[PDB]
């Protein structure tokens, strides 16, 4: 579970970066 | 944010949908709000940092050394302000004469007056292009004294005081 | 430095994610492409870089006071936080 919900976390902070790099 | 970019698509819709650089307009709103919660966000991870071995009393001590400076905080801001309103109450009038900008205006003179703490005020901004040269002194000497006390003695308190907090 | 560069890119995405439709307005270069904005981001650690780098030549006063704001709360945090801990914190360890 830290794993996987530490994980998600930073896949959402890629969406981020690829949501303003274009 | 998302609240903002919804209300601009249904106004923009309902304009695009009618035909088949505004100041205060919210589309801008959620551009600006949205960095500060990418900020915030991206700063949300000292939740998952704790688990690691070398970071995990790094993160720990952190809290106690803002713990710490919290309290020196207190009279800093009471210092700032001190000072603020004598110079704010000082140039008040002369809106039109100083060559770079501030010093005038409330919310405009706290400005270079905080940014003299890390040094990225201008000392030009004490000169007048009137004469009055008594003025432009006593400038000189509030702004010089504010500089000093504030700065060279928090300082020394800050570190003086941490590492007493340290050695105990 | 591992939790230095983590707050440097934390508020260096925010920074550029917010000026990124400006580049044709504010006076002084970059805070506008991420290899540019990473550059007067760094220097602001060194007291190189210039304030005058979150003006805007449009009005929208909202997004320049959010510029302030963001710029002044990374000064503050990263820099004052963080030299006190690299001090504080090799001192204890000659101590010990």
């Amino acid at each position: 579970k830290f794993v996987a919900h530490a994980a998600s976390f930073t896949i959402f902070l890629g969406l981020l970066v690829m949501n303003a790099a274009d | 944010s998302f609240i903002a970019r919804f209300m601009a698509f249904w106004h923009a819709s309902k304009a695009q949908s009618i035909i088949d650089w505004d100041p205060s307009d919210p589309q801008i709103i959620s551009e600006g709000l949205y960095a500060i919660a990418v900020v915030l966000s991206f700063s949300r991870i000292a939740y998952i940092l704790p688990a690691n071995e070398s970071f995990g009393p790094l993160q720990i001590s952190l809290g106690r050394t803002v713990k710490d400076i919290f309290k020196f905080m207190v009279i800093f801001i009471m210092v700032f302000v001190a000072f603020m309103i004598g110079m704010f109450n000082l140039y008040s009038y002369y809106i039109g004469a100083k060559q770079n900008e501030a010093f005038t205006t409330v919310e405009e003179s706290f400005k270079t007056l905080f940014w003299a703490i890390f040094g990225l005020s201008e000392v030009k901004s004490v000169v007048i292009n009137y004469n009055h040269k008594f003025i432009e002194n006593i400038g000189y000497v509030l702004y010089g004294v504010y500089n000093v006390t504030m700065v060279i003695v928090l300082l020394n308190m800050l570190i003086a005081m941490i590492n007493s907090s340290f050695q105990e």
